[PDB]
């Protein structure tokens, strides 16, 4: 329910009121129209989201958004889901965010097929050196992978914790409270469906 | 104005503190596009939450964050937050705070990834996190006693003293609901019709709910079902066709007591309770044979407390009173033991309060909670 090209033509114009683009659910599963879009989208600075999610998109269209990352500064949030990206797309996304300050929410769910143990366990080994991505949208298989990555993300919300810290910056009780809990009952509650 | 949230392998009951019930009860469930590209009924979204997951699911794959109560997919996990919060609860978390509940020997970076979680993004007041088990206990008005918890992916048995669960002594038994559900389509499915379909699946989950029981003396209705008829039900499916089980009815549950009908070297749950609670000081074992309280949707079948007394009275000593609790409610005594702790003005100084975070960090969680 959006059209393409004006849309595009908008991104390439940097125009100043597009800080969404929501591609998602589109048939026109053209991998050049899609590889242009992360070219417009490379020097582009308003645009804070990139979405396009089931549109048949493959790896090709996930290399051009993987080195573009570097270059655009200013996507927050990326969306590729439910499309057909195989380990080789989605690790050369994740090698990009080895050096990528602004992104900080990036899903990849409901993909072609498992992206296998190794796959899994490179996202983790590449995003391991990464501070800045808070969400990662993707259900690991193995428990592995999937603790260290909940670890990592912990800590690059931590970080906000922390700057945000210094920045705004410059018993008795539990066992009364047993007994009031022997006390209660469902009695003392408003009923309600 | 507290908020109260359980969350469920597969149901999520969130609502208000001091309610009866909660005010919200959709299933746990985040569902995407089927495949095949771009087949869609959806216009401009990504995926489906909630009850907008449960219909549509023709060509939806839907996939639960939490898987055997731990939480599997944290992005999920927050969708289904804030699905909670802004959609079926309609309010700020900002203006509340969150009573949040987590399975036995959960671990702990994902207790400090809920608290973080409830911190930063939904800013929250404060917040608390209390295992589901305890809040069962609570809320069958007991501090002292033994839960068995058995939900819809795996069985809890959680030795409790005065308000605080014995990780020693828990233990955790792979087998639930839905290996009941199996069981149940396996054996219905052998001897004449084919639910293959999940749409049939659920017919199967209904003829669980609807007609099996707990048999006390298993070799005994066994032995009636083979001389007798009185044991037969019938069920109406939805293309009108009607099927008779009789000896199912029972042998489905007979599970939880004979894992081995499940291809499983593990022991019952009556083996599973009794063995926990001698794993337990002497000195408390007498209180916990007397409060063993049930919990969960797998132990609503008729007759499971029954057999639970038999079976623990035949392990436990000669001396021991053996009360099995099983209240009603038991599908939202979770919730509703939160629902009177987040009530309680004595346990309002222990909520975690947003300055506590900032400065510690999430890792506060693990004291002041446990
Ligand atoms: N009357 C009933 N008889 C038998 N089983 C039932 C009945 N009602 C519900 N169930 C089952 O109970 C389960 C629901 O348990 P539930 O209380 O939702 O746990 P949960 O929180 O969703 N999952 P978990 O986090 O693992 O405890 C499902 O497998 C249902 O099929
Ligand atoms: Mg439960």
């Amino acid at each position: 329910p959006t059209v393409i090209e004006d849309a595009l033509d908008k991104i390439k114009s940097n125009d100043p009121d597009t800080t969404e683009v929501n591609l998602n659910n589109i048939e026109n599963i053209t991998t050049q129209t899609l590889t242009r879009f992360a070219e417009a989208l490379k020097d582009n600075t308003v645009v804070k989201t990139f979405s396009l999610a089931n549109t048949h998109a493959d790896d090709s269209a996930a290399m051009a958004i993987a080195e573009m990352l570097k270059v655009n500064e200013h996507i927050t949030n990326v969306n590729v889901e439910s499309n057909f990206i195989t380990g080789k797309g989605i690790l050369a996304i994740m090698r990009a965010l080895q050096h990528n300050t602004v992104l900080t929410e990036l899903r990849f769910h409901n993909q072609r097929h498992i992206m296998g143990s190794q796959v899994e366990m490179e996202i983790v080994k590449l995003l391991k050196e990464n501070t800045t991505l808070l969400r990662l949208g993707y259900h690991f298989e193995l428990p592995g992978p999937r603790m260290s990555m909940t670890s990592i993300l912990t800590r690059n919300m931590d970080k906000q914790r922390q700057k945000r810290l210094q920045e705004q910056k410059q018993r008795s009780a539990h066992e009364n409270l047993m007994e009031a809990i022997r006390g209660s009952s469902i009695k003392q509650l408003k009923r309600v469906e | 104005a507290a908020l109260v949230v359980d969350n469920g392998s597969g149901m999520c009951k969130a609502g208000f503190a001091g309610d009866d019930a909660p005010r919200a009860v959709f299933p746990s469930i985040v569902g995407r596009p089927r495949h095949q590209g771009v087949m869609v009924g959806m216009g401009q979204k990504d995926s489906y939450v909630g009850d907008e997951a449960q219909s549509k699911r023709g060509i939806l794959t839907l996939k639960y964050p939490i898987e055997h109560g731990i939480v599997t997919n944290w992005d999920d996990m927050e969708k289904i937050w804030h699905h909670t919060f802004y959609n079926e609860l309609r309010v700020a978390p900002e203006e509340h705070p969150v009573l949040l509940t987590e399975a036995p020997l959960n671990p702990k970076a994902n207790r400090e990834k809920m608290t973080q979680i409830m911190f930063e993004t939904f800013n929250t007041p404060a917040m608390y996190v209390a295992i589901q088990a305890v809040l069962s206990l609570y809320a069958s008005g007991r501090t002292t006693g033994i839960v068995l918890d058995s939900g819809d992916g795996v069985s809890h048995t959680v030795p409790i003293y005065e308000g605080y669960a014995l990780p020693h002594a828990i233990l955790r038994l792979d087998l639930a609901g839905r290996d009941l559900t199996d069981y149940l389509m396996k054996i219905l499915t052998e001897r004449g019709y084919s639910f293959t379909t999940t749409a049939e699946r659920e017919i199967v989950r209904d003829i669980k709910e609807k007609l099996c029981y707990v048999a006390l003396d298993f070799e005994q209705e066994m032995a009636t079902a083979a001389s007798s008829s009185s044991l037969e039900k019938s069920y109406e499916l939805p293309d009108g066709q009607v099927i008779t089980i009789g000896n199912e009815r029972f042998r489905c549950p007979e599970a939880l007591f004979q894992p081995s009908f499940l291809g499983m070297e593990a022991c019952g749950i009556h083996e599973t309770t009794y063995n926990s609670i001698m794993k337990c000081d002497v000195d408390i074992r007498e209180d916990l044979y007397a409060n063993t309280v049930l919990s969960g949707g797998t132990t609503m079948y008729p007759g499971i407390a029954d057999r639970m007394q038999k079976e623990i009275t035949a392990l436990a000593k000669s001396t021991m009173k053996i009360k099995i609790i099983a209240p009603p409610e038991r599908k939202y005594s979770v919730w509703i033991g939160g629902s009177i702790l987040a009530s309680l003005s004595t346990f309002q100084q222990m909520w975690i309060s947003k300055q506590e975070y900032d400065e510690s960090g999430p890792s506060i969680v693990h004291r002041k909670c446990f």
